[PDB]
């Protein structure tokens, strides 16, 4: 969070705060060049592109 | 069934009896199906221990 500004923080089915605690058998993370302005097209779960 | 449900008390003498109701008794009712609970867990707040 210190090293990129966040546009939008958002967590689906689970709480940002609980993640940081709780140690996490794994952890996925993923990187991708996306636009700012479709906030809306980027979702978990969408009908969208 | 013993770990979760009931558990005779070792430290009494204890027997433990089946017995099947016989047709022309008809005082006992039939419950729909057996049912036990398989397994009991308590989760901690912190949610890592259970």
């Amino acid at each position: 969070l210190s090293l990129f500004s966040v546009n939008d923080f958002t967590c689906s089915q689970i709480s940002p705060a609980a993640i940081a605690s709780n140690c996490y058998s794994s952890l996925i993370l993923d990187y991708f060049s996306y636009p700012l302005s479709m906030k809306s097209d980027l979702s978990v779960s969408s009908a969208g592109p | 069934i013993s770990q979760f449900n009931y558990k005779q008390s070792f430290s009494n003498p204890t027997c433990l009896i089946l017995a099947t109701v016989p047709h022309n008794l008809t005082t006992i009712t039939k419950p729909l199906k057996y049912s036990y609970i398989n397994k009991c867990s308590r989760l901690l707040s912190d949610d890592r221990t259970e």
